[PDB]
């Protein structure tokens, strides 16, 4: 035991001695590797290393002209924006490289061994997503109105198209969603995402703009055909007001990074073609800032305001949050949502989150009439007033 | 004997090899350019074919023209390949446009059929002999006169 | 054709492929300082033939 304890501090300095042995064998610091999967791929991996297949170069196909002195050649432009005219390496035929197509050259010697994936330039993008995220279930309010509309749009066509043709309806596109912030445009969307079970990519459109004018909106064009070419995708737009935003100029100023890319992605949706199956969903900050383009039926079917949640939507929100939570049943969770003024989905469930904070706080396996006040009459003074929604409603 | 001549340049002619644009294409004789006089009074310009290259790695470079494709082709905007190990011109290539402008040309969409689209008659009319007319029932505008 | 090809090219590759400058200056008529369009700036001769 007490040689046990001993250990305990001991073992931090004899990995530290250790660490030149441990680095080379197991992985990180001085020779890396990690044993496991280089070893395996040890055999395929010195065919590489023997040709010139290292460097291979960043770089995108413009045209595939083949000419004289050595014949199989392509005209590439690399990513840093300068030709190079190349030469096919054998390890493919001329039909593997295809004009527009991405293809990596080598810089020592500039010539294919196997072309790069297509289209997935952004990693930008690609920080933000998580896929089928959501907090859970109960904090939605369960199965509300407004749940249940946009299943009919969303989860149906991905789901099945079969059901689809035989009846003989065109499936739909879009779904507008809209409301000033805390009214859970993002909260629906994950919980549609997850019960279709569709690959969902959700991402903000914030990082779909960087740097300069333009590369933007390369980044918006690729991403999108990438999903549209997946069948069964779900993309969730999350607030656009980054791509999303008024259009004019006044030419002190103007709107034109952002409308490049908003353009760029409105134009995409059903396209110049008929139109896919792949569902967008477009979450937008202000109903105010939208163009005629985007509000066309066949890129936006049916508008669906999510903005203060309604009627049946302030009790349930409540009553579904409650009864995940420990709490008192001698309230009345619809008076306390009833209190709440014009209330805003986020403001709903502001009280369920400080009523429950008072219980915890205690430490009982419920909670009391007491906590429960407080929340509430400080909700209603304070909170409201205090909202996304006086400010933003009346401009819209 | 053309391939034991060209063996000094065939070595650099090989990988790698950059491409490269014509500022100007000269016309000249086809070997040995003029003799200026001084003390030995023979050449020192001995350009044959040639052409004065800028490389797109914002460099330049002059180098006398391959006489499989001479100068007299190329033009100006003309891609033509040029040798790193030693330059001199690997390929004469024709003009081309850029990967993004790939994805503009053709994708051809389907018919949604004069009847079978829902109304506006009048503008079914107006734009068939607008757009689709000229191009293909070319004849009858020939013999209308307008452009 | 291909005979001339390899006799053009073999003039440019003395030099390992022929640079084009410009008289950055004209210090004297046989010494010329100038710059090169692929970049740095040399101190150059001249033919006693040219």
């Amino acid at each position: 035991q007490s040689t046990y304890s001993r250990q305990i501090k001991q073992v931090e300095d004899d990995i530290q001695q250790l660490l030149k042995k441990i680095n080379e064998l197991t992985g990180i610091k001085e020779s890396d590797t990690g044993l496991a999967p280089p070893a395996l791929w040890d055999l395929a991996a010195d065919k590489q290393t023997l040709q010139s297949e290292q460097p291979l170069q960043v770089a995108r196909c413009t045209k595939i002209i083949n000419a004289d002195s050595e014949d199989p050649k392509y005209i590439i432009n690399v990513k840093q924006f300068a030709k190079f005219v190349v030469d096919l390496s054998d390890q493919v035929a001329p039909t593997d490289i295809e004009e527009g197509m991405r293809v990596g050259v080598d810089r020592n010697k500039y010539q294919i061994h196997i072309p790069l994936p297509p289209k997935i330039d952004p990693t930008v993008t690609m920080m933000q997503v998580e896929e089928k995220p959501d907090v859970t279930y109960s904090d939605v309010g369960g199965c509300k109105e407004q749940i249940e509309k946009l299943r009919e749009v969303v989860e149906t066509p991905l789901l099945h198209p079969e059901r689809f043709v035989n009846l003989g309806i065109e499936p739909p596109k879009g779904v507008l969603l809209f409301g000033p912030p805390g009214t859970g445009k993002t909260l629906c969307a994950r919980a549609v995402a997850n019960r279709t079970d569709a690959c969902f990519i959700p991402v903000i459109g914030s990082e779909l703009v960087q740097k300069y004018v333009g590369e933007g909106a390369r980044m918006v064009r690729e991403l999108f055909e990438m999903a549209r070419t997946k069948k069964a995708c779900l993309i969730f737009f999350d607030e656009i007001d980054a791509i999303g935003g008024a259009r004019f100029d006044d030419g002190a100023g103007g709107d034109n990074e952002v409308q490049r890319t908003m353009l760029e992605l409105i134009n995409q949706l059903d396209g110049f073609d008929p139109r896919g199956n792949i569902k967008v969903l477009m979450a937008t900050n202000r109903p105010d800032t939208l163009d005629p383009a985007l509000m066309r039926p066949g890129r936006l079917d049916r508008k669906i305001e999510f903005s203060l949640p309604d009627l049946e939507g302030r009790t349930h929100i409540f009553k579904i949050h409650a009864r995940s939570m420990s709490v008192e049943r001698d309230i009345r969770f619809e008076l306390l949502a009833r209190l709440c003024p014009n209330s805003t989905g986020a403001e709903i469930r502001s009280v369920c989150t400080e009523a429950g904070m008072f219980a915890i706080r205690a430490r009982r396996k419920i909670a009391t009439e007491k906590d429960f006040l407080e929340a509430v009459n400080k909700v209603i003074k304070s909170y409201a007033k205090f909202s996304a929604t006086p400010r933003y409603m009346t401009y819209n | 004997k053309i391939k034991e001549n060209s063996e000094k340049i065939k070595v650099n002619k090989t990988l790698p090899y950059l491409v490269s644009n014509v500022i100007e294409l000269l016309d000249v004789d086809p070997n040995d350019q003029e003799e200026d006089g001084a003390n030995i009074d023979l050449d020192s310009q001995r350009k044959g074919k040639c052409a004065v290259i800028k490389t797109s790695t914002r460099q330049t470079y002059f180098l006398p023209v391959i006489g499989l494709v001479d100068a007299e082709k190329l033009k100006p905007g003309d891609l033509v390949g040029v040798n790193k190990d030693s330059y001199l011109i690997l390929e004469t290539l024709p003009t081309e446009y850029d990967s993004r402008v790939k994805a503009m040309e053709v994708d051809e969409r389907p018919t949604e059929q004069y009847s079978d689209i829902g109304g506006l008659d009048k503008q079914i009319q107006e734009l068939v002999e607008a757009i689709v007319l000229p191009m293909n029932h070319k004849e009858k505008f020939e013999n209308l006169g307008i452009q | 054709k291909q005979y001339e090809k390899s006799e053009n090219d073999l003039k440019a590759l003395q030099s390992v492929g022929q640079i084009v400058g410009e008289v950055l200056k004209q210090l004297t008529e046989e010494k010329f300082i100038v710059k090169a369009t692929n970049g740095p700036r040399y101190v150059v001769g001249c033919r006693r033939q040219l």
